[PDB]
């Protein structure tokens, strides 16, 4: 609708509209379950590749902008499947770029001193780590208009943040199924070279890709020019 | 940028000339002029070759012809001088590269003729497909000198509305008043030197927002001519 | 040790709260920064910057869409008639929606500010008669004539002496509510044919109108809220 | 592979080359098991005689110096071996050099002053602990050319930095298999007279002793000293 | 008592925290250190050392090792003829990996910088003649002939003159990934016999080279990463 | 309240640490010392006998 009445004469703060205000909070960014066994955990860890293309929504935001710069804290909000805590002991490890990730359970890759990691215990508040500006680059860069070296165009290496394993510690697997959901929160952006927003609905998450035989409109319509 | 009732001005860049009215309505690029790159480690042992002799010079490209019913064009940097001049031989022996530009697109149309063209520079302009998975070939991505035809301009061929390109360096080319706009655009990289062939730093799109008209017996095309003049261009082969 | 008392909200998690986290790696130096020009500080700042505005939106338009980013006038047009009319709703549905404006009006709650619409005339050389613009304060009639139209806020505008011209919405303001309404106090732009399109021999007798617009300096937002554009 | 595109024209951060966030971060340095009943568990203890040439991966690392002085920081991540935590009492006693270590779950040892312990539950937050730098020289010495005094040679016992026994605290044995992983920190490092960087696979923890028999190349090798 | 209240990441070990700890034994005073020559303050003191490259890593030579240390030269060899190469990749495998510097790469996951190659040259002190060394630039196609080398950076090494001479790589630079592949930029290096081995009667008809390499003073390296090289 | 994280070795009592505990008597005030000859400092001195 369109209720006429109620008129803000006042200006609001241009605080709100910053950059960072913008880009802050923390967000679900993936989530992980590990169950005792169904399709994928006879195994007992995961390797999740740090990802921000993942939810449509924050990547909308960020496709706003050619490049970004910024560091990224993220929470571990854990617990089993519905809600309940247990006393297991977790272990989370960050793996960087250009370092060898878990293949088993018990790859040599846990013990590795160079891959960070952190012990906590599911009844332990979530955990709550923070990331650099990991590129090699002075920026994270949304957009490559090249190729790293056909089917690797517009992929940027350069923007690999690294790889978070997660594993229950312990000799044998865990008794309890895990649900854990990470949270992100970009810390001290900065951006540059603002583009037009993204109006065409995602295909993939590495290539603007859009579907071309249903091209949508940016706005909705309406009959005559002059009915409004 | 440059219109009816200008004194007429004959620049010349080198063994180049080209006759352009001097319309100082010019357009420069995220409010920075194209300047000599800062110093870097890399180029701190190996000094970046500054080849000021046939490189800084206007390179006037083959002209494309607008129709009634074309969709409009684009081109990338550096690639479009990629194949061409020493500007091309001096990109290719060297496997460091950074350069600004001076980009001249011009019309030449009667008064009884009609259209509007938007002229827009967008950095890392990367390209979609219609779609299945499939990252699109290396002649549409890297055009040349020749360039190539947006086929799906609304969404510039890549899931973006034309109606936003304005926060972008542009400048409107309307037939009805000035017929040609000028952009200076400074080097944009995450890296002060990156490879000239590898990677294109941005594309430069025309596209007809208002559809050229005329009546039956005017020249049914209007030549658009893009003049391109690298500023402050240097390449570093690290040896 | 030092005597202290654990109070409520301790061993919470606030997806807002701001606080310091360990730094995974402690010994890394990230790659320093370099200049980039284009560094934006503020969404405002986009803001101010003119794009298209889909006036022409017509159901029978959606399937060449490229004809939405303009609207036209005509010979066949009389003197006096209505040309097109739209409101200056920018986060609400509609023309605006095309526009970076409209875009990031949707990421927040409320808004208030000037914005200024232009209008530009992309016909042959040869054509020139008047159009008259005029906006219709918030809750008033939308002008029923060219005649009360032209008795409130309007600006005549001859094409054959300008090529653009470019209007002021003095004031709007919105406040975004759920019960799905707009607290939204807007204005009606309405363009009208002052005279006829004139035009020799030899020059196109229909011509394109393109519509910009963008908020003004005092335009401000507050309380961010992700979209609904996306799925 | 060697994809020769994206150059780091920038010098990165020397103090990532300093000896110090070299040898820093925490990593494992032994794993004890105390199961209820097995091998070696009717005991109810272990004594772990604090070893750095424990893992070849940091033992290679060290043998880059000859001579090497600092601090260690010790953690203690235990648990249940499939990662469950219960509310089980433990105590890690530290038996410096030179002092007798228990040789039962009951000796004395467990109640002398003047060896150091540290009470915790499992279910409390990882134990952590500094050790000095215990040497009655002036530094560690990873190589020693003499004898102390053959079947002895090349062994320093001025490098003897104490021991650890760990045990669960009651006069009854606990029901409970326990899992312990120490972790081990250098702080303030200091190394002298740098040497080659081993390239033979190990054999023994007290010499370098290597295969004679299938001596490997420090490099890989190739067809002719012109294809590359 | 204090109002504190506990945030996310209490009672986390963090592998990489640097905390403060108990001291297991406070009354202890460690013994005192003294003056002990060669104390090292950062790893790349130990890189700008030469060490030899294994130039000739032959499948042939991995049964005597020592032969590896040195590639020769003789008087069969024909003016202009290739005598060996090899690339300037420290990190990657091949030569480089019998270095120190190569060894402490495979430590980090980045680096950049200089590097200069040394060339002895050992044979009776009789013998003269002149062998060309050529640097081809990262992604440069390597020389074809002894004319095109001498067209691009290379060194013209009179042994009857200069026993050892020095080659300096200008710029090399690694960003180690996984998908295994490095974003290596790097050259080639080039030995060609300009003359051939001149040696009057009596002298040995076939010497050596030794090569030796380092790195330079604004050679860097970070991000470390236990290595390979072990098992 | 003050933002605290609890670190490793909380909760942990250890027989070296020096901490300070509660008097368990606040208002007590233990008999004054006098001159006693022959008070030893440290143990060397004894050794030197």
């Amino acid at each position: 609708n369109l209720i006429e009445t109620r008129c803000v004469l006042n200006h609001h703060s241009t605080q709100e509209t910053a950059i960072g205000n913008f880009f802050s909070r923390a967000g679900l960014v993936s989530i992980i379950t590990m169950p005792t066994t169904g399709t994928q955990n006879t195994d007992g860890y995961v390797n999740w590749d740090i990802d921000l293309m993942g939810y449509a929504q924050l990547r909308r935001k960020c496709e706003l902008f050619t490049y970004m710069r910024f560091d990224a804290e993220f929470t571990f909000v854990v617990a089993k499947p519905n809600g309940e805590l247990v006393p297991q002991l977790l272990q989370y490890m960050y793996v960087p770029p250009g370092a060898p990730k878990p293949t088993s359970r018990d790859s040599f890759a846990w013990q590795t001193a160079t891959n960070p990691s952190v012990f906590v215990k599911m009844t332990d508040p979530p955990a709550q780590v923070s990331v650099p500006f990991m590129s090699p680059a002075s920026a994270y860069q949304w957009f490559y208009d090249g190729y790293p070296t056909d089917l690797d165009y517009g992929q940027c290496p350069n923007n690999m943040m690294g790889t978070f394993s997660i594993r229950t510690v312990g000799i044998e697997k865990s008794p309890h199924s895990i649900t854990l959901r990470v949270y992100m929160r970009i810390k001290h952006v900065r951006a540059w070279i603002p583009r037009p927003l993204r109006n065409q609905p995602y295909l993939f998450k590495t290539n603007p890709n859009y579907k071309g035989n249903d091209i949508k409109c940016t706005s909705t319509s309406r009959d005559k020019i002059t009915t409004l | 940028a440059c219109g009816y009732s200008d004194r007429v001005a004959q620049l010349t860049i080198g063994n180049s000339t080209i006759t352009t009215q001097e319309a100082a309505n010019i357009v420069i690029a995220y409010g920075e002029w194209p300047e000599y790159c800062p110093d870097t480690d890399a180029t701190a042992v190996d000094k970046p070759t500054r080849p000021d002799v046939s490189v800084n010079r206007f390179f006037t490209l083959d002209t494309k012809s607008w129709a009634k019913d074309s969709k409009g064009w684009y081109w990338k940097f550096p690639d479009v001088l990629t194949e061409v001049g020493v500007f091309g031989q001096n990109a290719q022996f060297h496997y460091l590269y950074r350069s600004g530009f001076c980009v001249h697109v011009q019309c030449n149309a009667s008064k009884f003729h009609q259209g509007a063209l938007l002229v827009a520079v967008l950095p890392e302009y990367v390209l979609g497909t219609i779609a299945e998975n499939s990252h699109p070939p290396y002649a549409t991505t890297q055009p040349g000198q020749v360039g190539a035809v947006l086929t799906h301009p609304y969404v510039l061929d890549a899931g973006i509305p034309l109606s936003q390109l304005t926060v972008c360096p542009h400048q409107w080319i309307n037939l009805r008043t000035n017929n040609c706009a000028t952009i200076i655009v400074p080097y944009m990289n995450t890296v002060p030197f990156d490879s000239a062939l590898n990677h294109c730093n941005f594309g430069l799109l025309v596209i007809p927002v208002v559809p050229l008209d005329f009546n039956t017996g005017a020249t049914s095309e209007i030549p658009i001519t893009v003049t391109i003049a690298p500023m402050c261009a240097e390449f570093a082969g690290l040896r | 040790g030092i005597p202290t008392e654990l109070k409520p909200g301790t061993n919470q998690f606030l997806t807002t709260d701001d606080g310091v986290s360990a730094p995974i790696l402690p010994g890394f130096h990230p790659t320093p920064p370099i200049h980039i020009p284009g560094e934006v500080h503020n969404l405002l700042e986009i803001c101010r910057v003119e794009t298209i505005l889909e006036v022409n939106n017509l159901k029978t338009n959606e399937t060449t869409p490229m004809q939405r980013l303009c609207f036209p006038v005509s010979v066949q047009s009389k003197t006096g008639e209505l040309c097109a009319a739209f409101r200056a709703d920018p986060g609400r549905d509609g023309p605006w929606q095309s526009t970076i404006l409209g875009q990031l009006c949707r990421y927040y709650t409320q808004w208030s500010g000037s914005l200024e619409v232009t209008f530009m005339f992309a016909g042959s050389f040869m054509a020139t008669g008047k159009m008259l613009i005029a906006y219709t304060p918030p809750g008033g009639n939308v002008p029923a004539d060219r005649i009360t139209a032209m008795l409130g806020t309007h600006v005549i505008w001859d094409f054959g002496l300008q090529s653009s011209v470019t209007l002021v919405v003095p004031w709007i303001s919105n406040t975004h509510y759920r019960a799905y309404f707009d607290y939204y106090t807007t204005g009606i732009i309405t363009i009208w044919y002052q005279t006829n399109y004139v035009v020799p021999i030899g020059a196109p007798t229909t011509a394109y109108i393109v519509a910009l617009a963008a908020a003004q300096d005092n335009f401000t937002m507050k309380l961010c809220k992700d979209t609904e554009d996306i799925e």
